[PDB]
């Protein structure tokens, strides 16, 4: 299963 | 801006008369917006396009293809327009490559 | 060793509306799932038979994760505009690659978590899975926010944890497809040139996976060779050729050599 890019630039 | 590299080639070794697929494989471009057309004797063929992918160096790639039946005399090409180039780039199919 | 990787792209669409948002998952370089916000009712979709064995829970949780990521990417794109002082009317792209390379013994060999903006390196998780390399001043601003948030700790937990665990599960369930091989079918073609000499072209066709070595030898020494990039047939298999120019009548002194993981041993052929 895939990752979650919860931290934003 | 990265300039697309193109190969134009058949699925199977090309048999004059035997039905086949023509591919136009386009790689190493950025940005991902691209226009790809396949030509038969200079005229636009009405072409499936793979879904887009990018490679580990971030550059995009895609596969266009169309069904075709090679003859002694029909010429074929892939024409690509992309923002990295001033003008559309046309690559002609060479049945030996 | 084996790898599980996700490749994600967002492309902004100036005017009004959502960016294009795409995710693709791979096991050892072959696509098994995809998400595409341009589909009508966009869902995570299977791209091979083996992953279709997963139940509706998998499909639903993955679809949800993708849609959550779409929102983070939307925020990311707007933030990037502000950091670079760019206008709202241009298209911009943000790409991300994340995943794990895992050894035989189950050790994590390398974890990846990295981003590019408009095709250039932006920020990357270092091999230590604790610090970030920042390409520029924008990415240094991002780095400070991620250092304060403890991003790397959570990222590393995914890469060491779920990424490894799910890769093992996928290999268990789908190893017939994921580990399949199709050896090359090779032949040589012969093309007389106007100059009176001959091009010999060694073709490798119908092979899987993509990695291959093609060489030409003369009196069993290597050498003069033209060589196309490996290319898809369109049916899941790959093609490559290598060619040399030789005297007419001396074709027999040249041999073409093909190495590929699908072969019981190296192939040697001639015209
Ligand atoms: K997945």
């Amino acid at each position: 299963i895939g990752p979650r890019a919860v931290d934003v630039l | 801006q990265k300039t697309p590299q193109i190969q134009v080639y058949s699925r199977h070794p090309p048999e004059n008369g035997k039905p086949n697929i023509l591919n136009c494989y386009v790689t190493q471009f950025h940005p991902p917006h691209i226009e790809i057309q396949m030509l038969k004797n200079g005229k636009k063929i009405p072409v499936e396009m793979s879904d887009m992918s990018f490679s580990k160096d971030w550059s995009f790639y895609i596969l266009a293809h169309t069904e075709f039946t090679p003859t002694e005399t029909d010429t074929y090409a892939c024409r690509v327009k992309h923002d990295s180039m001033a003008e559309p780039k046309t690559v002609y199919w060479d049945r030996d490559m | 060793s084996h790898s599980l990787r996700y490749f994600v792209t967002a492309v902004s669409r100036p005017g009004f509306g959502e960016p294009r948002y795409m995710e693709v998952g791979y096991v050892d370089n072959t696509e098994f799932v995809r998400f595409d916000s341009d589909a009508e009712n966009p869902r995570y979709e299977p791209r091979a038979r083996w992953i279709e064995q997963e139940g509706p829970e998998y499909w639903e949780r993955e679809t949800r994760r993708a849609k959550g990521n779409e929102q983070s990417f939307r925020v990311d794109l707007r933030t990037a505009l502000r950091y670079y002082n760019q206008s709202a009317g241009g298209s911009h792209t943000l790409q991300w690659m994340a995943g794990c390379d895992v050894e035989s013994d189950g050790r994590l060999l390398r974890g990846y978590w990295q981003f590019a903006y408009d095709g250039c390196d932006y920020i990357a998780l270092n091999e230590d899975l604790k610090t970030w390399t920042a390409a520029d001043m924008a990415a240094q601003i991002t780095r400070r926010k991620w250092e304060q948030a403890g991003a790397a700790e959570r990222d590393r937990a995914y890469l060491e944890g779920e990424c490894v665990e799910w890769l093992r599960r996928y290999l268990k369930n789908g190893n017939a497809t994921l580990l399949r091989t199709d050896p090359p079918k090779a032949h040589v073609t012969h093309h007389r040139r106007p100059e009176g000499d001959v091009t010999l072209r060694c073709w490798a066709l119908g092979f899987y996976p993509a990695d291959i070595t093609l060489t030409w030898q003369l009196n069993g020494e290597e050498l003069e060779m033209e060589l196309v990039e490996t290319r898809p047939a369109g049916d899941g298999t790959f093609q490559k050729w290598a060619s040399v120019v030789v005297p007419l009548g001396k074709e027999q002194k040249y041999t073409c050599h093909v190495e590929h993981e699908g072969l019981p041993e190296p192939l040697t052929l001639r015209w």
